[PDB]
């Protein structure tokens, strides 16, 4: 018995709820392109042909989204307690002007397995690589790490960087980390990280769509 | 369907004192929900009407609030605790429990004054509304209180009841009195046939009948 | 002590809080709900841009409020029943105006000002709005013009959220640097200092006489204080559980507690007995934020779920 | 080299007199006992195994909330499928088995066989527009779609309209069901000449529609989806884990496809041979084989998708002493 | 001012309050909204 | 703020048809529902019709349901009301009335400026009017109330001024009243027996509806 007078009170609700789930089709056709790190990280020509910051930019039928941060171990209780389904974590690092790496050390021990983003894709881009390629053979790293056990080149650098992220992890398996070898840095990265999200999407795909 | 009760015309009530116009109801108007469902409006003359007492307990926007309202289950009272001089007009109840919804049937809040003394007038048809044929005696009363009134009409002294209309017009508050007109229609024969014509006018503030009266001669 | 003074006390059984009402409606994450204070509408925020307030009775959508910028971590509600607050990270304190304007509910005032993200509001009455942010510091404001009329110091670390007693004259403040400090609401000078967690404190209410309160933190070790003493009071601790507590907030009598964790439930607790007095089960997710109304008539729990849980 | 009758029809020998219908008599006098006897006994064993998975099934749906996803309402619809073929399939060919003989008449033949077929065609389009929903999901081959709970609860209509497309017929005359084979099992005749029932209308209607178009369908979704994948996977040619990925997706698909193949494929051989050696003579024993092959793939649809899938098979970890799923809170207090 | 004495002075607000709250008291469900 | 106005009044023939529109603005047309309402000649007023938010939801009254359209266009802000077999019991002044249904709301709580249907076969025409006055040997006291009265006519209203409004308060205006269908209604002014005959004194009638201003000075007998 509530046939009485409320046939707009239960109806406003319908109208409401419509309009209220068909928010959520425009959310997450795109995805959400974040850019971190610091000063020197290279994405400023990343955000050159491309509140805080948005931007809007599409390529290939997709549209896309973009925020901003920086300054990390204080910018931490941010995007650890109160972020969201990231589908890519931009960790554009400086690569002459460090320090900040035992910053990375032990952001990346506190991030990897919490239960919060245990589930985050850690992306980096040696932006400006020229300039990681001078700074190893200007500074040999052994500064900053006592277990540098390689040769000197830049793939057991950059593979030794991809380690001592991982060196703390101490407990998983694989992140798949997808190292654009950064060019001079008006190079054509948006089909790399295009049919990168592409690669990411279809595997949250088959996670969840009983395929593996 | 549902009926709605009021009282139709009310007293004036003096300017300044307190008032109270109720409305009841053919059906028990309380739902189980927890509130009666009743409006209460107001309207002014030559106006639109706002509302003043939403679901029977709550003043409204750009009220103010000298109108408390009054509710049982069944029967419902608006009271005014000044009659200020613009609270001037009619009173509407009108539930809403069910649909369709019927209104109540309009009350009036008036002002209310001394006595006066009506003010009288009779005219002969002019020469063109002579030739017009049906022709139209008319008698003018003004400024007196109230407009019930009885209106009599001695046509060679003779108390014609046909041909005779009457009209009211409403409280006009420059001087807060009322003002009733009445015609006697006539016809060629009618005029041609009598002589003698008076009307006689007997309003509330005196036991005489005021008399205007004419000759065809 | 609380506890060696408990020795008087019977216990107080088991009581069923049945499942009353479920509230469908969300597709995100909800960071925020509270309540009317009628104890019948519920304000509730979450990830999607959108701001629901709600009654819980017949237990239908009333309002879904846009935003333009899709983060929140609070929203609060005027007890008169016509200004909902909506904080976010961009520090736009957003002041809506439900009743008075006619279709709409759009903004009277974007205060403006604070540095750091926008942590916690809450409403005293039309006039005001004492809010929270990143900025180490707090404020209240005048929402009639937008001047910030008043700001207050003290701390080292980002604010996370705010407490009132209703008596609408005093305030309690929490703060990332495991601080809980008091400050009255007029002159402020800074009265005095809490410590005894070591996690950033993550929720506090105040015991609704005006006399005492209590803090729940992630670091699954919750306390009760007087407002005088300093130091602890009772300490609120299953010895089982190291996941931590998300929000906090006493019943009506006083005679309860509740505490969302990190494990999905929410532990009723008695006030007196220190025990575990109840368990909800149910949430799919973490408890974001729990609220008891203003008679203890009902409660209810927000959590990440995108579903509201009404508990009898 | 067979036996007609109004309501029954037996492939033997009524010129030794020895020929009487299932309903009338105990067809002992053409097949050993024993035979009834194995056969009893192996459907025991295979009603212990095929009742409880569903059981859990149920449970695990309603318990965990979870797992009421857009994407797995079509592994709720194979259970379906499996129950009714559970209740309505199996005990009572036991109890025909028992006996010997039929005892229920055409009304009960009519009856047993409507649950058997209708779970069985339930099961098919299961595996089809699972197959489909995971073509859309991946390859987003129109351009700009996106997946809803309506367009799942859409498939489940369409579930439905393709079951009741096959369950309907033989209630309005048009090909009956019969009494079969051995005569222990009840379905619908396909092999009488008789073009009063209209058969070989219905023949070309049941192997277009319910084996051509899903057996396309599956091999054209799979083929776009494994393509899809070998080309995502050739796009990086350094992952591990994408190439992981590469090597289950191939193995799960080439097993549902050795499944799909084994569950249908002998029907469809018997009516190809027989269609194709039109006017052919067998015996029931040998007409037997295929149903109790089909019964049994109607056994093993749990062991393809409920019991491989990952996300699902957490599930058979946590089953076979005791049970405790996500409402169990794997939470790793840090 | 010590402990012991503001924890009396908890108690004897706590103490008359069951009378008012429905959850300890628990409530009748001719009393409460909650009938579905 | 708020500008509720009506269109598609005026005069219909019987039995017919007519839509009606509220141009609508200020106010947020989309979360709102509108009422049409009826206030008959001196009447109880009455419900007529209902909708609601998304243009679905339908209610009527007992007379005009089946005959009465009501529908809502949100890009145009636009109450339509269609009427059809119009009759001259619905011969009105009608409203369309806001409303806003939830807990603790308030309905009906604005109202529109009212517009006017009329249902006759009563043609347009010009009316007779006429002068009131002292006649042969009616004598004079102290002042005389001269009168001025209009008979048979139709648009709903006519007015009449005096020497282009002239004077306020002697004038008293009566209203109007039906006979044989016709309007017929007067007024009036009171003047001492020295401004008149010393002054000119003109009762000026407007014709709104044909147009149509004829103007009469007072005469003695
Ligand atoms: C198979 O054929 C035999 C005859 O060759 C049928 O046997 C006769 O059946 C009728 C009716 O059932 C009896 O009245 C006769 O007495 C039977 N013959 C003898 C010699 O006893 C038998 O019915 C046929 N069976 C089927 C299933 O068609
Ligand atoms: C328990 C028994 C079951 C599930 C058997 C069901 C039989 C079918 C779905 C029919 C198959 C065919 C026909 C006899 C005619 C055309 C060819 C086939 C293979 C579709």
């Amino acid at each position: 018995t509530l046939s009485a007078e409320d046939k707009a009170a239960v109806e406003r609700s319908k109208m409401i709820d419509r309009n209220l789930r068909e928010d959520g089709e425009k959310a997450a056709r795109e995805v959400k392109l974040l850019l971190l790190g610091a000063g020197e990280s290279g994405k400023s020509t990343i955000v050159k042909q491309m509140g805080i910051v948005e931007t809007h930019f599409t390529f290939k039928d997709l549209h896309f989204k973009m925020f901003d941060v920086g300054g990390q171990r204080s910018e931490r209780k941010k995007w650890i307690h109160c972020f969201e389904g990231v589908t890519a974590i931009i960790f554009c690092v400086a690569l002459s002007d460090y320090n900040r790496m035992h910053e990375s050390m032990k952001l990346f021990d506190s991030i990897c397995n919490n239960k919060w983003f245990t589930d985050t894709s850690i992306i980096l881009f040696l932006n400006k690589k020229d300039l990681f390629e001078e700074k190893i053979k200007k500074s040999p790293l052994t500064i900053c790490y006592p277990e540098y056990a390689g040769s000197n080149t830049y793939e057991e650098a950059a593979a030794y960087i991809q380690c001592q992220f991982e060196d703390l992890n101490k407990r998983k398996d694989t992140k798949e980390i997808y190292t654009h070898f950064t060019c001079a840095t008006d190079t054509k990265n948006v089909q790399f990280v295009f049919d990168a999200v592409t690669d990411v999407i279809i595997k949250n795909n088959l996670k969840d769509c009983g395929l593996f | 369907d549902i009926v709605m009760t009021q009282a139709t015309s009310s007293v004036p009530v003096t300017p300044g004192e307190s008032v109270s116009i109720s409305c009841r109801s053919s059906k028990s108007l309380l739902h189980s929900n927890g509130n009666t469902y009743l409006y209460w409006f107001l309207q002014r003359p030559g106006q639109s009407p706002q509302l003043l007492i939403y679901r029977m307990s709550n003043l409204a926007s750009g009220v103010p609030d000298r109108f408390s309202g009054s509710g049982s289950g069944t029967a419902f009272t608006l009271t005014i605790s000044r009659l200020e001089a613009e609270d001037v007009g009619v009173y509407y109840c009108m539930q809403h429990l069910e649909y369709p919804l019927t209104f109540g049937a309009g009350t009036k809040l008036e002002l209310k004054r001394a006595d006066a003394a009506p003010t009288v007038s009779i005219f002969p048809p002019s020469s063109e509304q002579l030739t017009s044929g049906g022709a139209s005696v008319v008698c003018f009363l003004n400024n007196f209180y109230p407009k019930d009134i009885n209106v009599k009409w001695k046509i060679d002294g003779s108390e014609r009841q046909n041909g005779v209309l009457n009209s009211w017009t409403d409280q006009d508050s420059k001087d807060s009195t009322y003002s009733m007109s009445s015609t006697l229609t006539l016809t060629k024969d009618e005029y041609e046939r009598h002589n003698s014509y008076t009307c006689e006018a007997t309003h509330k503030t005196s036991t005489s009948p005021i008399v205007k009266s004419f000759n065809r001669n | 002590t609380l506890s060696q003074i408990t020795n008087n006390i019977d216990p107080v059984g088991r009581i069923q809080m049945r499942t009353r009402r479920t509230l469908r409606g969300h597709l995100a994450k909800i960071y925020a709900m509270h309540w009317g204070t009628d104890s019948r509408l519920l304000v509730s925020a979450s990830q999607d841009g959108k701001l629901i307030i709600w009654d819980s009775y017949t237990t239908n959508k009333v309002h879904a409020i846009p935003l333009r910028s899709s983060w929140v971590m609070t929203c609060a509600y005027a007890p008169s029943g016509n200004y909902v607050a909506c904080g976010g990270l961009d520090n736009i304190c957003s002041i809506y105006n439900l009743k008075t304007r006619e279709g709409n509910v759009r903004v009277s005032r974007e205060l403006a000002g604070h540095t750091g993200y926008l942590s916690c509001c809450r409403f005293l009455d039309d006039n005001q709005i004492v809010t929270s942010s990143g900025d180490t510091t707090c404020a209240l404001w005048d929402i009639e013009t937008g001047q910030q009329t008043t700001t207050f110091t003290g701390h080292t670390g980002d604010v996370m959220s705010l407490s009132l007693a209703p008596d609408t004259r005093l305030f309690v403040s929490g703060a990332c640097d495991a601080s809980a400090k008091l400050w009255d609401v007029r002159e402020g000078m800074c009265r005095q200092t809490f410590t005894g967690h070591e996690s950033d404190i993550n929720a506090i209410c105040f015991f609704p006489n005006g006399n005492a309160f209590a803090t729940g933190s992630d670091d699954a070790t919750c306390r009760l204080f007087d407002l005088r003493a300093d130091q602890e009071l009772m300490t609120y601790s299953h010895d089982n559980i190291i996941c931590g507590i998300t929000s906090v907030s006493f019943s009506k009598s006083g005679r309860l507690l509740l505490a969302g964790y990190d494990d999905f439930n929410c532990n009723v607790w008695d006030a007196l007995k220190a025990d575990r007095a109840g368990v909800l089960a149910g949430h799919d997710n973490r408890v974001s934020c729990l609220g008891v109304t203003d008679d203890g008539m009902a409660v209810a729990t927000g959590s990440w779920d995108s579903f509201l849980k009404i508990w009898n | 080299c067979g036996t007609e009758g109004p309501n029954f029809y037996v492939p033997f020998s009524n010129k030794t007199g020895v020929v009487r219908s299932p309903f009338e008599a105990p067809q002992y006098y053409l097949a050993e006992p024993w035979q009834f006897s194995m056969l009893a006994a192996y459907m025991f064993l295979l009603i212990m195994l095929g009742f409880p998975i569903n059981f859990l099934t149920l449970y695990v749906t309603v318990q965990h909330k979870k797992l009421r996803t857009p994407l797995n309402y079509i592994l709720l619809n194979l259970a379906v499928a499996d129950l009714f073929m559970v209740f309505g399939g199996f005990t009572t060919t036991l109890y025909t088995s028992l006996h010997g003989y039929f005892v229920f008449g055409p009304t009960g033949c009519n009856l047993e066989g409507f649950f058997a077929t209708l779970g069985g065609e339930i099961a098919l389009w299961s595996l089809v527009v699972l197959a489909i929903e995971r073509y859309v999901v991946v390859c987003k081959p129109m351009s700009n779609f996106r997946f809803g709970e309506n367009h799942a609860i859409m498939g489940v209509a369409f579930t439905w309209v393709m079951a009741l497309a096959c369950a309907a017929p033989p209630l309005v005359g048009w090909s009956r069901y019969i009494p079969e084979g051995m005569q222990c099992s009840c379905g619908i005749d396909y092999y009488t000449p008789h073009e009063e029932t209209n058969n070989e209308s219905f023949v070309i209607y049941m192997f277009v529609v319910h084996f051509i178009i899903p057996l396309i369908v599956i091999f054209f979704c799979y083929g776009q989806l494994v393509f899809t994948v070998k080309e995502a996977a050739a796009q990086q040619q350094e992952s591990a884990t994408t190439q992981k990925a590469e090597k289950e997706v191939t193995r799960m698909v080439i097993i549902y496809v050795i499944a799909f193949l084994i569950c249908w494929l002998p029907y469809a051989g018997v009516a190809f041979y027989i269609f194709t050696h039109q006017g052919s003579c067998f015996g029931p024993i040998f007409m037997t084989i295929p149903a109790f092959f089909a019964k049994t793939s109607a056994v093993y649809n749990p062991v393809i998708y409920i019991m491989m899938n990952k996300q699902f098979r957490n599930c058979m970890v946590t089953t076979l002493c005791c049970g405790k799923n996500p409402l169990g809170d794997d939470e790793a207090s840090t | 001012m010590l402990v012991s004495k503001c924890c009396e002075e908890f108690r004897d607000y706590v103490e008359e309050r069951s009378g008012e709250d429905p959850l300890v008291k628990g409530i009748p469900e001719d009393k409460n909204p909650f009938k579905e | 703020d708020v500008q509720l106005v009506e269109s598609g009044g005026g005069l219909v023939q019987p039995g017919g048809s007519r839509k009606l529109s509220c141009s609508a603005s200020g106010f947020a047309f989309s979360s709102f529902g509108m009422h049409w309402v009826r206030q008959a000649p001196e009447k109880g007023l009455e419900w007529v019709a209902y909708i609601s938010s998304g243009s679905g939801t339908i209610y009527y009254a007992d007379t005009v349901k089946g005959r009465f359209t009501i529908s809502r266009d949100d890009p145009k802000n636009t109450l339509f009301l269609q009427m059809t077999s119009l009759r001259s019991e619905d011969t009105a002044m009608y409203y369309c009335v806001r409303s806003i249904y939830y807990y603790g709301s308030s309905p009906f709580d604005f109202w529109g400026q009212g517009t006017t249907l009329t249902v006759s076969s009563a043609k347009t025409t010009p009316p007779s009017v006429y002068p009131l006055a002292p006649g042969c040997g009616d004598t004079t006291g102290s002042s005389v109330t001269l009168g001025c009265l209009v008979k048979g006519y139709f648009p709903e209203s006519v007015t009449v001024t005096w020497n282009s409004g002239s004077l306020s308060s002697s004038v008293h205006t009566f209203p109007a009243l039906l006979q044989s269908g016709l309007y017929t209604m007067s007024s009036s002014v009171t003047v001492p027996s020295s401004t008149w005959p010393s002054q000119t004194v003109t009762c000026s009638v407007a014709h709104p509806a044909s147009s149509t201003t004829v103007d009469k000075k007072l005469e003695p007998s």
